[PDB]
RNA sequence: UGGAGAGUUUGAUCCUGGCUCAGGACGAACGCUGGCGGCGUGCUUAACACAUGCAAGUCGAACGGAAAGGUCUCUUCGGAGAUACUCGAGUGGCGAACGGGUGAGUAACACGUGGGUGAUCUGCCCUGCACUUCGGGAUAAGCCUGGGAAACUGGGUCUAAUACCGGAUAGGACCACGGGAUGCAUGUCUUGUGGUGGAAAGCGCUUUAGCGGUGUGGGAUGAGCCCGCGGCCUAUCAGCUUGUUGGUGGGGUGACGGCCUACCAAGGCGACGACGGGUAGCCGGCCUGAGAGGGUGUCCGGCCACACUGGGACUGAGAUACGGCCCAGACUCCUACGGGAGGCAGCAGUGGGGAAUAUUGCACAAUGGGCGCAAGCCUGAUGCAGCGACGCCGCGUGGGGGAUGACGGCCUUCGGGUUGUAAACCUCUUUCACCAUCGACGAAGGUCCGGGUUCUCUCGGAUUGACGGUAGGUGGAGAAGAAGCACCGGCCAACUACGUGCCAGCAGCCGCGGUAAUACGUAGGGUGCGAGCGUUGUCCGGAAUUACUGGGCGUAAAGAGCUCGUAGGUGGUUUGUCGCGUUGUUCGUGAAAUCUCACGGCUUAACUGUGAGCGUGCGGGCGAUACGGGCAGACUAGAGU
């Protein structure tokens, strides 16, 4: 399933903007319901909770999708917040959103999944496809010339492009240098916390 | 079901082996009340007529090859014991 | 007797095989001898190794395998070494 | 490479110590809700009783034959002709002991692991060496009859075989005497002489169609039997045993053996739990856990046991002989009352029990299996499909802008706040559903035709897929067809209003409700999760509350009233040796799957393949001797005189 709901109310619970762009702001504090001015106790099981909720509505994860990608980083060699935030990175759709073809995290989701990219020539329509090293993404050669793609052909140069991933001319393309670094690509948030709620 | 032919078959089977090994049978206590009485004589053939139809039981497929030497050999020690 | 045959050990519709040197009393997927090569027909033509030594004992030993690892040693020209004809490799 | 705590005994405190909760899991059930796909999974209770259909046949290249089709065939003009492809019934071979089901029994060499078999067997298959030689009498079937209600059965004639029987020759049969090797006591293996013995089967051929048969040496395979070690509760079960323990001679077996028998001796097992009672199929594994442990044995795989209940044998290479035979018993049915028939713990299905578990589906296309020279024929194995959110995984119910703070709801200190960029509206894209169309891989295969003579090889041709006109691809219009469930006092994220007023009710704990309830019911708001969400049941965790890792006994539960002493456990200093413990290394084994790490393939994932780990162990060889232990000594410090 998905969330398909009010972003700004999802933000304004976190106390932390998510989305950016044209709808960057609500212009307006953060009581995020009828009780929201209140000045409530502060445990430490709320500092993890709010915190894997940043992390699974920043992708778009789904909580039981979530925890296996949690297994999967704490089984990995190396560390586990660095490969946790590895793993939710290799998602195509956030490729798709770090590479500057998207406006949001959302309608990034959507191109995925209408099937708009083709990775080594195969059709995919998956957004929790994980792409790898030495992957070339490209975009279905029968799908451009439409709205939507083309606004994003012009507008390439406002949003920094990382240093992992690489785009090419006018037939946009990404490349794969390797695996990002996602600690130090663009962290809003701690990933020691996601590891400490996962243990209770 | 079609298993009456074996069920056919098997008593025939059985008629045969039953003739068979009973004639086995009076053989060797025929030779046993030879060797009993002690003679030597007698014995000293119908050890070779026992042990021949001992033989041709075990060829035609009633007995074990190794009933057939068991029984041969312990025939033929009787027969040396006396 | 004792059968060289294959074994299905794939999934619902993507049938692995392991060409496994078993007795003729013996459900399909049942213990094997001895495992000596595998058949996959789902790539360019499939997928075939067989062991090639060991193929060569089992067969010198008196294993008579199935049709299709009949084909399989035709294609791999270990029943042909074993027979002694001339082509040795068919690939 | 992995370990979190919280509430509750008091006016308050610190300990001790129970109880309870937060996590995970399920072959699940129930409540509300419910879009799709992929891959798994589905009688846990009555091993209760079963209507119906199907689950084991095949060979005419073994045989006599001619019920059926096709024939050249005569001719009846509706019947003829085994000579003739072909073939119902029948004799004969092989198969039917596998495959499939269930877990009742079983505490046992049943299972797991490692050995032994000089104590054994093994159809078909591979392979070496020999041979395949003479005869003879019947009967099934047919035909004529008899008995019986049936189920079946008696007689007379009549005919074969690779059916049956008797001979000749043939060493791995036997007896006696010897040699040569080896050892682990019986012995084993190989040889020499003498004396006794033991088989066979033929059929076919468009002309190098081809199938066969018997004795033996050696392989492979499968199996039997014996042993070490390992895995439940119970002493409020303490005496069990007379073929019992052992021996000798016989018998029996494929094989050792009290396996059986006659005789002889008087032993055997037991506190390291005999005998008895309860429960239970065992394991690879599965769940949990930081680990050690605990629970469990369901899908899948291996082994065992059983087939209405109990007993027995026959045939055979091989029998718990599920769809074989005999007997007894219970049950259901037929009967002419004399007598007969049956066995879903095979697939599907019915009743019943139950909280609860599926279609009387398709195909032999692929793999495995049986018979056949082969084509072929059989296969409810198997390959798939149907049904059930029963589970795991994946994807949808849109996206980009937009304070009318729309409208309304609710709260308000009546000023405003909130739902809330959320809607309206503007615009964009159509994953899945819908419509139309093309259409698979699984098949380097199976068949007949051509080079190739055959064997082997392509060649090309038809033709062959249950799944399936499915997956998938392509195209069309449209935000278009698609969200709910639980909770909000603390644990534990999430708060106010109204109604109610120890009532109605809630509750895992301790508690909440007797007139201003964040704990009851509704509303608004919020939180978690999401095609799911809650409850119940069960297991582990938390629980260091059975403590090996890893706890205790002055007063919290806990030192026997005290001593002596049996088995047992433990043991001072020192020398030598052994190498049992211990430790090093190597070989074998520890199946596959599952698990971990890395890739590879399904659009991703679940799932699947490959490689390496793991498999803690056990057995064999070869090293070490510090410590433990054994064996042979020494010493006086402990102990005693
Ligand atoms: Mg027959
Ligand atoms: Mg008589
Ligand atoms: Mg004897
Ligand atoms: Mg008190
Ligand atoms: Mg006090
Ligand atoms: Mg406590
Ligand atoms: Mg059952
Ligand atoms: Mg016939
Ligand atoms: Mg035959
Ligand atoms: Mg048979
Ligand atoms: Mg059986
Ligand atoms: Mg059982
Ligand atoms: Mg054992
Ligand atoms: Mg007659
Ligand atoms: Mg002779
Ligand atoms: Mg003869
Ligand atoms: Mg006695
Ligand atoms: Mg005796
Ligand atoms: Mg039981
Ligand atoms: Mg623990
Ligand atoms: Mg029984
Ligand atoms: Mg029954
Ligand atoms: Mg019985
Ligand atoms: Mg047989
Ligand atoms: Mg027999
Ligand atoms: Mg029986
Ligand atoms: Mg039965
Ligand atoms: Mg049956
Ligand atoms: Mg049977
Ligand atoms: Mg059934
Ligand atoms: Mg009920
Ligand atoms: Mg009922
Ligand atoms: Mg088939
Ligand atoms: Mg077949
Ligand atoms: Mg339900
Ligand atoms: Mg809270
Ligand atoms: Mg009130
Ligand atoms: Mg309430
Ligand atoms: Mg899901
Ligand atoms: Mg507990
Ligand atoms: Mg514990
Ligand atoms: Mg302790
Ligand atoms: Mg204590
Ligand atoms: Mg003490
Ligand atoms: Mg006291
Ligand atoms: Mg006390
Ligand atoms: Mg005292
Ligand atoms: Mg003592
Ligand atoms: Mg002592
Ligand atoms: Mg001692
Ligand atoms: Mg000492
Ligand atoms: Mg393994
Ligand atoms: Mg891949
Ligand atoms: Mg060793
Ligand atoms: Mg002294």
């Amino acid at each position: 399933a998905r969330y398909t709901g009010p972003v700004t109310r999802k933000s304004r619970r976190l106390r932390t903007d998510l989305v950016g762009g044209d709808q960057a702001f609500e212009k307006r504090p953060y009581p995020p319901g009828q009780h929201g001015r209140a000045r409530i106790k502060e445990s430490e099981y709320l500092l993890q909770l709010q915190e894997k909720q940043k992390a699974r509505f920043t992708y778009g994860v789904m909580e039981k999708q979530f925890r296996r990608y949690y297994e999967e980083a704490v089984r990995q060699p190396g560390k586990t917040g660095e490969e946790l935030l590895k793993i939710l990175e290799s998602r195509l759709d956030n490729v798709i959103y770090r590479a500057g073809l998207a406006r949001t995290r959302r309608m990034a989701r959507q191109l995925v999944s209408h099937g708009h990219f083709n990775v080594n020539g195969v059709h995919v329509n998956v957004p929790s496809y994980r792409v790898s090293q030495y992957d070339i993404v490209d975009v279905r050669d029968k799908s451009l010339n439409t709205v939507p793609f083309q606004i994003a052909r012009e507008t390439a140069g406002e949003r920094p492009i990382p240093s992992w991933l690489q785009v090419v001319g006018e037939r946009q393309r990404v490349l794969i240098h390797q695996l990002p670094e996602r600690a130090q690509i663009d962290v809003p948030l701690t990933e020691q916390l996601i590891v400490e709620y996962y243990s209770k | 079901k079609s298993q009456q032919k074996r069920n056919r078959t098997n008593e025939r089977a059985r008629l045969r082996n039953k003739a068979v090994k009973s004639s086995l049978r009076t053989a060797v206590r025929a030779f046993r009340e030879a060797a009993h009485a002690g003679d030597k004589a007698k014995a000293a053939e119908l050890l070779a007529s026992t042990n021949r139809k001992l033989d041709k039981a075990a060829s035609k497929g009633v007995i074990h090859k190794n009933q057939a030497a068991n029984k041969k050999s312990a025939l033929a020690q009787a027969l040396n014991k006396l | 007797a004792v059968k060289i045959k294959l074994t299905r050990l794939g999934k619902i519709r993507n049938p692995q095989y392991r060409v496994a040197v078993a007795d003729a009393r013996t459900r399909r997927d049942g213990r094997a001898i001895e495992v000596i090569g595998r058949y996959h027909p789902k790539e360019e033509p499939s997928l075939i190794e067989i062991n090639s030594e060991r193929a060569q004992y089992w067969l010198s030993v008196g294993a008579q395998p199935t049709e299709p690892v009949l084909k399989l040693l035709k294609i791999t020209g270990d029943w042909q070494k074993f027979k002694g004809l001339p082509g040795a490799q068919g690939r």
